């Protein structure tokens, strides 16, 4: 057994698995959306209730046993072994359009790289016809068809969407994406070839930049006419959208996907810590340095869009019309573009993309190397980098079809799925059995043992009274809310809802096969059957 | 509709200097390159280079780096062009021409009249 | 600088008879799906009018029997039927983004 080394090194991991790519878009997006200014007050309390809690719970279990996400399950209740199955899809199925998002932000950085942005004027070969989307517009011009060449750049040049009709014709590769995802996958097996010290090594790199990087953007973006438009939009309170459970729910699965329980990606970060570690001082430092890392990105991203709608001489939110991964390649690209200082700053946020992106990359995939090699010990000789050269060909294969011509489509499809219920189902899952099959009163007594002071009433109620309701009120809302994707210019048919639930569905699946599979194999009568799967394995 | 306009002929003598202008109207100026075409008497067409009026960004193809410049004026919605050091070898017919959106391949479907320099 | 050759440099077609003009370059012209690559087509004493942009695409005032196709290196220009107007040097024309060459025309007579 080997533990991470300095207590540092997995503050900064765990860190840096916190913050994400998607945490830069999605939060401001909701925070706009419902809630406005006074969205705060419902995010803060959905965290203190629901998220920190989870966080604590899976840091204590990683830390406990000692295992990966398959084994915890076999130590604590063996009739529920596939959430590690579960996790290692989720995360697969994650990583496609996470690298294909990572081989898109290092195509615009290699193109950023000249003097003159190409994505300032509309004069190249992709950027054809509108182009009436511009800045400081001395004379009046308005077309109901308008076209920013940033977009043209993006849908274009970068991802060629224009050569696909949608999800039926998906056909043509870009070599260039080829080329930077390739990279991009050799350097994450770089990073994570031996094992958690060289992880450990490039966080302590790739985590630090973001952090400068952001205090750079916030210092250049207040300094800008119109920012304080942007700040008033981001600190306007709307107490009145604040009487419905929408923006609660809402609040409640940002939280939930920000801090990112049942991942798989805890537990295995934990099990390399000591036995004697302060799980509780860690846990609350990584929840409030993440809150207020979305807090910084929320302001910058309101700084930036109010600087841009004051350029344009028109009110907020009108030059969002389009919301998701396209949002920064649209609204930034024509920011950096009209900025000062194009190449520099351009260069510094599509870094700052690259290290986000990189650290939830290096976490998941650790994750899942840990979970596949915990279920057999027997591998300890030279298999790590066979199963590291496993997993990241595996990831290339389900992202080489996210890497054609149209594949934002399915990039966006899996972001909204991939992440999303299947994901707040397996957390639910891993929550009600640790607290009602392994008994709430058996992991107080474990993590006093831990630490040396058993954990408050508080908690012990909290994880049996609020985190499981609210976790089902959350699946509840979101399966009873049917999604309507509308990517560019593009309605998604019938089938694609279709063809996005049953690839959602497969990742959950795996926990009643597996209970069937228990069932089926262990031997005794109807009531004993599942008394051998709830009681832990004899050591 | 689009038209484009070009002045008539003129006569340049040994290592003389010409000027060339060409007024574009009925369509967004600022947004559609001008380019320039060499129509040798009896002879092939042969391309002399480009200029965006919206950016000013000149592209030369042969050995005109230094022979022709291309200058554009927002304000009179109209496109120059100069040449240096004219003999009579270059003693042909020059066409202007704009070009079209990308995703037509960048057309040459609008074309001036021509002006006879000798 | 991409080279561009049209052969037949001289093209004898009559009334009835399918005048096929095809020009080939050096590197490929396609990036984005879209061939950079033009015919035109002047008179004597007249200014040159583009017929298909695209290479695949015809015209706003050019007559459907100008039809084109081809992509990639190899490009042709079938006039199917043509009349007594058509005796006109045509041209085809690389659009590239770093610098535009043109062909050497072929001659129809009749
Ligand atoms: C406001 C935005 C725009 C920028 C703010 C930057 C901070 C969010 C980053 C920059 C450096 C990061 C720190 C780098 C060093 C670590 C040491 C770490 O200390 C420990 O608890 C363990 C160390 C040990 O075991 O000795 C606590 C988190 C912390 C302060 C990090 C917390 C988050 C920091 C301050
Ligand atoms: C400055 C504002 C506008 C930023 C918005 C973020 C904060 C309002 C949220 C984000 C994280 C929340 C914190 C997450 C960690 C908890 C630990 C908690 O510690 C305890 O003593 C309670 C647990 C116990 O005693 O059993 C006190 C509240 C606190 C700091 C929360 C207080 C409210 C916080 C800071
Ligand atoms: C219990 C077993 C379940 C097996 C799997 C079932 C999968 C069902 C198909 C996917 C269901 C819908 O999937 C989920 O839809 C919700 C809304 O409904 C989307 O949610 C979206 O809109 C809601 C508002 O309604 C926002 O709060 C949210 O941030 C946004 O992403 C999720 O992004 C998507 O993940
Ligand atoms: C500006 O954008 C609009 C729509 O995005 C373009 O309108 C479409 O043009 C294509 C090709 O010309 C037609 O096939 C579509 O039918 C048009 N859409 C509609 C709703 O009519 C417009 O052409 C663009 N401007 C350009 C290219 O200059
Ligand atoms: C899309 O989900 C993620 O990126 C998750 C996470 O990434 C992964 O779990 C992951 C898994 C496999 C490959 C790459 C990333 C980073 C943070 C924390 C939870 C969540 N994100 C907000
Ligand atoms: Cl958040
Ligand atoms: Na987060
Ligand atoms: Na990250």
């Amino acid at each position: 057994r080997e533990t991470w080394g300095k207590k540092v090194d997995f503050l900064l991991s765990v860190i840096g698995y916190a913050v994400d790519l998607g945490n830069v878009w999605r939060f401001p997006y909701i925070c706009y959306q419902n809630g406005g200014g006074a969205f705060l007050l419902p995010y803060t309390i959905m965290a203190i209730f629901g998220g920190i809690p989870l966080f604590y719970m899976e840091l204590a279990l990683g830390q406990y046993h000692r295992n990966g996400c398959i084994s915890i399950w076999r130590k604590i209740c063996p009739i529920f072994k596939g959430i590690g199955f579960a996790i290692c899809v989720i995360a697969f199925y994650i990583a496609s359009y996470y690298n294909t998002i990572m081989a898109w932000a290092l195509y615009y950085l290699i193109s950023s790289f000249t003097d003159q942005l190409p994505w300032t004027s509309c004069k190249n070969s992709w950027n054809t016809g509108n182009c009436t989307n511009y800045f400081s517009e001395d004379n009046v011009t308005w077309m109901l068809h308008s076209t920013s060449p940033a977009e043209e750049f993006y849908t274009r040049h970068v991802l060629q969407i224009h050569r696909s009709k949608g999800l039926q014709d998906l056909g043509g590769i870009s070599w260039q994406l080829a080329l930077c995802i390739m990279l991009i996958f050799t350097i994450i097996y770089f990073s994570i070839w031996k094992g958690v010290k060289t992880s450990g090594k490039v966080v302590w790199v790739t985590a630090t930049f973001p952090y400068i990087i952001l205090s750079i953007l916030l210092v250049r973006g207040a300094t800008l006419p119109g920012a304080w438009r942007g700040v008033l939009f981001y600190l306007k309170p709307n107490w009145q959208k604040l009487l419905e459970t929408g923006v609660w729910v809402d609040a409640a699965a940002q939280i939930f996907f920000s801090l990112g329980p049942g991942f798989g990606v805890l537990l295995a970060f934990a099990s390399y810590n000591k036995f004697n570690n302060n799980c509780y001082q860690d846990a609350l430092v990584t929840s409030v340095v993440n809150c207020m890392t979305s807090f910084v990105s929320g302001f910058v991203i309101f700084t930036v869009l109010g600087y841009m709608a004051e350029m344009r001489n028109e009110d907020v939110s009108e030059v969002a019309k389009d919301a998701g991964p396209s949002l920064l390649f649209i609204t930034y690209a024509e920011a950096i573009a009209n900025m000062p200082a194009s190449t520099f700053f351009a260069i510094i946020f599509f870094l700052m993309l690259i290290t986000l992106g990189l650290d939830s990359t290096f976490a998941g995939l650790e994750g899942v190397i840990t979970a596949v090699l915990d279920e057999f010990p027997h591998f300890w000789s030279k298999r790590r980098e066979w199963l590291a050269l496993g997993v990241v060909i595996t990831c290339f294969l389900g992202s080489l079809i996210t890497l054609t011509f149209g594949g934002a489509y399915v990039v966006k499809l899996l972001e909204e799925f991939a992440t999303g219920p299947a994901v707040l189902t397996v957390a639910l899952i891993e929550a009600v059995a640790v607290f009602w099959f392994y008994g709430i009163t058996q992991f107080c007594s474990d993590v006093k043992e831990m630490l040396g002071f058993s954990p408050g009433w508080f908690w012990r109620i909290c994880w049996v009274a609020i985190s499981p309701l609210f976790l089902v009120f959350i699946i509840c809302s979101f399966l009873m809310s049917p999604p309507q994707l509308w990517l560019f210019q593009y309605n998604y048919p019938q089938w694609s809802i279709i063809l996005g639930y049953c690839i959602g569905t497969s990742s959950f699946i795996c926990i009643p096969t597996y209970i069937t599979y228990r069932l089926i194999i262990t031997p005794g009568t109807l009531k004993e059957r599942i008394v051998k799967g709830i009681t832990p394995e004899t050591p | 509709q689009v038209q484009l306009q070009q002045s008539g002929p003129e006569l340049v003598k040994l290592g003389a200097s010409v000027r060339i202008s060409c007024k574009a109207s009925g369509y967004r100026f600022s947004y559609s390159w001008m380019n320039w075409v060499k129509q040798r008497p009896g002879k092939g067409l042969e391309w002399i280079g480009r200029i965006y009026p919206g950016d000013g960004d000149t592209k030369y193809s042969g050995k005109f780096k230094g022979k022709a410049t291309l200058t554009a004026d927002k304000s009179s919605s109209t496109v120059y062009m100069q040449l240096s050091s004219l003999t009579s070898e270059d003693s042909a017919v020059y066409f202007c021409a704009r070009s079209a959106y990308g995703s037509e391949g960048f057309a040459m479907d609008y074309w001036g009249q021509g002006t006879s320099v000798t | 600088d991409i080279v561009l050759t049209q052969s037949p440099a001289s093209l004898a077609v009559s009334l009835g008879q399918r005048a096929t003009i095809s020009c080939r370059a050096s590197e490929s012209v396609d990036n984005y799906g879209i061939s950079f690559l033009n015919w035109f087509q002047q008179k004597p004493g007249q200014p040159p009018k583009l017929l298909i942009y695209a290479a695949s695409n015809q015209g706003s005032g050019v007559p459907a029997r100008f039809s084109g196709s081809g992509s990639g290196t190899y490009f042709s220009l079938n006039i199917h039927p043509m009349e007594e107007d058509d005796t006109a040097v045509y041209f085809c024309q690389q659009t590239k983004g770093v610098s535009w060459t043109f062909g050497g025309g072929t001659k129809v007579e009749i």
